[PDB]
């Protein structure tokens, strides 16, 4: 074949961010100074967790996704103890980040993010895929301030039939997970509606002291709206968290709801 | 990042006590299937 | 509902057989002095290992399989901590002990393996369950030495497409698990095959010093025959180790292989 | 018993050394699905 990928050919610098196998580094390829993000993933501890397949998934999916709103994964490489994944880089950080300064998002910058995100979602649904994983943590920046999603590793191609693998992060479960049924591309939907909830709030509508609670909040669609949260963001949320899947709206119908197009920019 | 959710082991199998002396359900594999 | 299980029903014995999330132990319910194998997984340990998917499978599955050649499960309960499955007795130990203990077995034990092995799978695949995990480890025996498989982590009913899980054992893995491609019920015919070898001959075709030549090996179904293993037992694996899986056998034709029929009782 | 084997690590995925300064695929996904 070609030249392959070679830890030799990227100049690493300051860690972007720390994960449990491992981190992401500033990373500059030689051959043409180029700023890219290196996650470094150590197989002994991949393999321990029980994640490889998690692993491949993100990879095989990340790494054939095209879009804007979307961080790429260039490709990847191995060598004995690790695997290093090359992606994109966002120099704005996190957005977990950016609403930990802020507490909470005005309804401007919600809604933008929402079309950003409504975007890449509506993209990879498009291709079959459903990334399951939607939180403010797997969302990156970019130059003009452009929300990308990442952290593919729960995501997975579903062409035909439903899913049954309990995944995800704990205040963003659909309560379809929670109860055990089979799940299909609408959980992204209503992890969309949590999402434009905290972002709001600056919480997340099913928070509590213990993962027992929030399940059975979740399950039960049981949150309440603070007084300051407008008539136009009530609709949308309370839309997008229907505990029937079937009930949550399609996505073309986030990106023309009037409370987006009023705010968004 | 990716993190495992904690499950509540609530599974569709059976936990029902069963007397055992002494005492047609593999359809269930047929109707989960038959699932739309 | 009803009564449900609870630890308190059950008089424990001697430790049958140890396992890296917890034992099974001999079993007995205190209402109808009935005798059990009660297997106790530790959840910290399921959780951190990452398997509890699995679990969920096993239980899931084996539990609505009925079938004198697949060992019993009765039911399942958890606490805080463990969680119990609780499991039909096989009064003769595992198939991989007695094969320990005669180094090799002779055509007629194989032959009556092989059929025993071959009727639960072909009640599996009726299911649309595929197995993924055969090999002499997975294989009990009953009061009259009846063949039982177990283990049941790995299964997956798979009624409409294919499965993508690289999963199963070293040597009894198929070449398309290797080769990365997606796979279907024809995984447990292959590896009938190497169980079949290893029955005969006292090792599996395949084996290695390392999981890098085996996979080789695998990928280029690159074995031999001693000269011990007649015609009739040459024929059927070659035919169960075929690397195209649409040309491995039915079970069916496994059932009324003339070497079979010539050697079962 | 349950174990786990381990990986290859090849995936059907993008390991060619790319020239960065400068340079239809996302079809992967219908031609994966439509494997018979
Ligand atoms: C893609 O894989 C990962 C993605 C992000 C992170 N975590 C992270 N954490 C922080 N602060 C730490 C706060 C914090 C602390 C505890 C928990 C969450 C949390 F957010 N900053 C950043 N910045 C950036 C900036 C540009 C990037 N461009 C490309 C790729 C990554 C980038 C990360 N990332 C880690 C990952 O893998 C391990
Ligand atoms: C179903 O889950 C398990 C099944 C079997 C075992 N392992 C096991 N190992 C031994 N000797 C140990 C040799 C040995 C050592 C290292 C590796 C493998 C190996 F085989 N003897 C037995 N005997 C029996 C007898 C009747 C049974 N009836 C019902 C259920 C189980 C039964 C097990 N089992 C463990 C399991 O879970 C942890």
């Amino acid at each position: 074949g070609k030249r392959q990928w070679a830890l030799e050919d990227f100049e690493i610098g300051r860690p972007l961010g720390k994960g449990k196998f491992g981190n992401v580094y500033l990373a500059r390829e030689k051959q043409s100074k180029f700023i890219l993000a290196l996650k470094v993933l150590f197989k002994a501890q991949l393999e321990k967790a029980g994640v490889e397949h998690q692993l491949r998934r993100e990879v095989e999916i990340q790494s054939h996704l095209r879009h804007p709103n979307i961080l790429r994964l260039y490709g990847y490489f191995h060598d004995a103890t690790r695997v290093y994944l090359i992606l994109e880089y966002a120099p704005l950080g996190t957005v977990y980040r950016e609403l930990q300064k802020l507490s909470k998002f005005d309804e401007q910058r919600t809604a933008t993010y929402i079309t950003e995100l409504a975007n890449a979602l509506s993209y990879c649904h498009s291709k079959r895929v459903i990334h399951r994983d939607i939180k403010p943590e797997n969302l990156l920046l970019g130059s003009a301030g452009e929300l990308k999603i990442a952290d593919f590793g729960w995501s997975v191609h579903a062409p035909s039939s439903r899913r049954t693998t309990l995944c995800g992060t704990l205040d963003y479960l659909p309560p379809e997970m929670i109860e055990g049924r089979m799940h299909d591309e609408k959980v992204d939907l209503w992890s969309l509606g949590v999402l434009c909830y905290e972002f709001l709030v600056g919480k997340p509508p099913f928070e509590a002291n213990t993962y027992q609670e929030t399940y059975k909040r979740i399950s039960r669609v049981e949150f309440t709206f603070p007084d300051f949260v407008t008539e136009g963001a009530r609709d949308l949320i309370s839309r997008l968290l229907k505990h029937n899947p079937s009930q949550r709206p399609m996505l073309r119908e986030v990106l023309e709801h009037p409370w987006i197009t009023a705010n968004s920019s | 990042g990716m993190s495992q959710v904690k499950s509540s082991y609530s599974y569709d199998a059976p936990s029902d006590f069963i007397n055992f002396s002494s005492l047609n359900i593999d359809s269930w594999f047929e109707e989960k299937a038959n699932l739309e």
